């Protein structure tokens, strides 16, 4: 079901998110923000793109990444287009 | 107003920017500019026309910089039409910035191939031509970037790095037969306060201050001067 | 010895020469040394041994470090092995001469694309592994002096200033995460009335200057190219 | 850690600073350390104890560098105590920061004699005493000043400048005898507008500088001379 | 030739050599040249005679360009006598080259004091009386190569080296003011096959070709570059 | 006789590693242009080595400037 997906997906997005930033998945939410709540810096964030990219085959442009910032943004990125 | 003694030249992707003004220059000093381009003519047309209604003498000629053969034969089409050729610009280049984390082998390539393998057909062209004549004047132009390494330009700046030292061994093998090959090192070119804020200038440099320092190095001023790499950026490096 | 603190270092055309001699040196300073060969497992399988059976740590995994997925891949594996990659020597250069005239177009490009691309393959790959222990450092070094005058060099000049002007460029990228680059460009190592020290440079004199770029005693130095010539150019 | 097969240096201005951490470094890789002063002998007599309560070995000596005689005399007196001298520094210098326009020829010779003239005593001297045993190494101590230049410094940007030129025709004179001569070039060092510009993004320690130091006068760069080794986290390159 | 915004130049050391080269081509390039010459008169009077029967514009002033007091006093009766100073071309060295270990500090003294204070003064006043008109350029010269190889030039490069990083202070402190500051650096000038045989071009350089490339730096040509060194060897260094 | 000077100033001028202009015919070996022992004997040998010729060692200890071994050679080399 599409609840079912979204779970799933979720799941996936918060244990890429977790490790590349090292916090604890509880700390992944949809309203953390890489760098003001999740300790990112901006190559933090850059390399965390790369990292969901080529987990979920997709290529995010530049210009779409720049307005990545918080969890939910990537949730809402791989769900849409 | 500067002398030449040689009578035209060859610049490669002159259609615009540094490339157009290197042969407004020249042309105006009374060489012969055969004007460069590779896929679009109307800007070159344009440039052209601009020179010969100032009484200047200028052609275009269409060729891939990067293509031996292409290049190859543009360089034989001139000797055919003009009897040989005295002086040769490689300004031919692009550009393909990324953080190289991000950078596929291929961004790499392209940056290499149309940079650097593309001054090296240009300069051997140069020797093969300019050598039963025993003259000749070679200007490669570079980059800031070659010298000093610049975040994001891991390829560019390999591609001009390199460029610069090919240029000297080129020195080297025509320096018997009087074929000096010199390199310009542009700094900011106009053709954005923070990066005015390191040069002590306190401006961008304008096209034709690298066009002339460029006909400096083709002109018989600089006759003893061979292998060098002329820096052009306000004092934006040392 | 010198000191660490890294573990482990990854040596691109290691099976010979200067690359075989920096093995040793580093294995004989405690590192974990992986020892790239492309073509003969036989030389670099003894230089293993040769390094365990002195109380050392050693490796050989086999790769063409001008090929993109097998270098990436090759690295991958060392850090799923070591758990990291603190170190890296790109030192994979092929030497082509000819005069420019006689010189294709192709020959050019050959040269160029094993030297370049190599370098920048491992360069890319290393700020890859590396960031996230906010540590480490890469040395490439260039081909050595192989002509006794100026002629027949415009390919290996080309690769050699490209070489150093990347370095430069990789230098600014991993400063964002303590990743050192540094340049070294040997001398004639084994005409020698142009060297000052009037003898050739012997491999281990290149592999020390490698060992003190990737050692901790370095680690205000980046973006810097180190002449190993005895005088030859200054 | 670092090999060493010579036994001894003898580092000028050597009393704090980065001076006194090449002392520091070299001690505690095995050298006699000879901490040059001019001035005070507290400061430097307490470097000296330092040293030897860390179970090194080191000794204090008085001279000017600037000085012909009294740095000629120095490296004597080390040779009779020693046996001979292994190893050189020419770390002693100053700084005369101003515009040029304000700038006295006065304030320009000071910094010149006193940077560059120092210089080469030391290298010529060690010319003397290391060519018999056919074995030395000399580091001189430039900036990154010498390299690039800087506003408000036109005399020390001169001696720097001078000074790193100077170190190559010296390692002409010394190679045939395995006397090798290099050059190091401090960046902003500790002993955010600076910062900036800084790859690395922090100032280096004078610890750092001690150990490429420490790797010039080493076995481990024995075949590099003519050389200037740039110690500044990237700032130039 | 070579366009000049400027009018005149002061060149230091101009009675023999590369010196009176120098102004005798930037004479014919139009500007008024001042002849600087530190005792015997009779070189530098009959250089300026020459020059005026060519029909160019030269007077001679007498100076020691190491004295702080006797060149600010010439520069000063220069603007007296012209209404100011846009160029300056420091050429005051000395050379006399020994084996560091045969060689006095007194002997050291007597060449860097000579050359590098000559340079220093010179250039302070240069932007002390050119900043006011937001124009000038300077350029320091460095001694022509002594000696084949590489030996006796302990002072020869402590004095080159000290030259070329303080004009790049003094490029940075003139920047803003338009005020350029570059260095030439000779190679072997006839001013044989043994010194001919490391040149690549194959000859001694003629002091007319050294003398050519202060003039570009001068020009307005070379109006983006500042802190430079340019090389005037033939590639006998690259 | 101008060639002869300008070929040994030459020999001179690199064999004591000093710049030719402090080669004239008034300068010293030993007093002005610092010749030592060893730089002596090698410089001897090269003048005899080019010009063929064996100077006894009394005649070279008399040799004491640049303008006496001008003289020595012109004297006793084979036209
Ligand atoms: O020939 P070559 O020339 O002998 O190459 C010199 C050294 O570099 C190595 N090398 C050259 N290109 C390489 C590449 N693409 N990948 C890995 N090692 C390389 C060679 O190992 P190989 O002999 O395995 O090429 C050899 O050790
Ligand atoms: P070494 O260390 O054995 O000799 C030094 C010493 C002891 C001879 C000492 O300088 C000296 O005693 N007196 C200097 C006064 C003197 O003898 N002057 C003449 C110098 S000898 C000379 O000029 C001969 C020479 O070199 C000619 C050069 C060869 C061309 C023919
Ligand atoms: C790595 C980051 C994201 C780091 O930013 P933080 O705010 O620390 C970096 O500046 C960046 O995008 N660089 C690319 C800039 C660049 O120069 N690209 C090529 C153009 S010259």
């Amino acid at each position: 079901s599409s609840m079912g997906y979204l779970m799933a997906l979720f799941e996936d997005i918060q244990a890429v998110i977790a490790e590349q930033l090292n916090v604890d998945a509880a700390q992944v939410t949809p309203e953390a923000e890489f760098v003001k709540d999740l300790g990112a810096d901006s190559l933090d964030v850059v390399e965390l793109i790369m990292a969901l990219e080529e987990k979920f085959g997709i290529e995010i442009p530049d210009e779409q990444a720049e307005k990545i910032v918080n969890v939910g943004d990537v949730v809402k990125y791989i769900e849409d287009n | 107003s500067m002398q030449f003694t040689g009578k035209n030249v060859l610049i490669t992707g002159a259609s615009k920017g540094i490339g157009a003004e290197i042969a407004r220059t020249l042309a105006s000093m009374g060489l012969k500019v055969w004007i460069n381009y590779r896929s679009n003519a109307e800007v070159a047309d344009a440039l052209k026309n601009e020179l010969e209604e100032k009484g200047y003498k200028a052609a275009v000629i269409k060729f891939d910089a990067a293509s031996e053969s292409d290049f190859v034969e543009a360089i034989q089409a001139i000797v055919q039409s003009d009897g040989g050729l005295s002086y040769l610009v490689n300004n031919a280049g692009v550009v393909r910035d990324k953080l190289a984390i991000k950078m596929k082998t291929e961004d790499f390539h392209h940056v290499i191939d149309n940079n650097l393998t593309s001054a090296f057909i240009g300069c051997r062209e140069a020797l093969k031509v300019m050598s039963k004549s025993r003259f000749g004047s070679v200007v490669n132009i570079a980059s800031i970037i070659g010298e000093r390494g610049n975040m994001g330009q891991t390829n560019y700046s390999a591609s001009k790095g390199g460029m610069i030292a090919m240029s000297k061994s080129f020195a080297y093998e025509g320096a018997l037969r009087n074929i000096r090959f010199n390199s310009v090192t542009p700094g900011f070119i106009e053709t954005k306060a923070d990066y005015v804020k390191n040069i002590p200038l306190n401006r961008l440099g304008a096209a034709k201050e690298v066009a002339e320092a460029v006909a400096f190095l083709l002109s018989d001023h600089s006759s003893y001067i061979t292998g060098e790499t002329l820096k052009v950026n306000g004092g934006l490096y040392m």
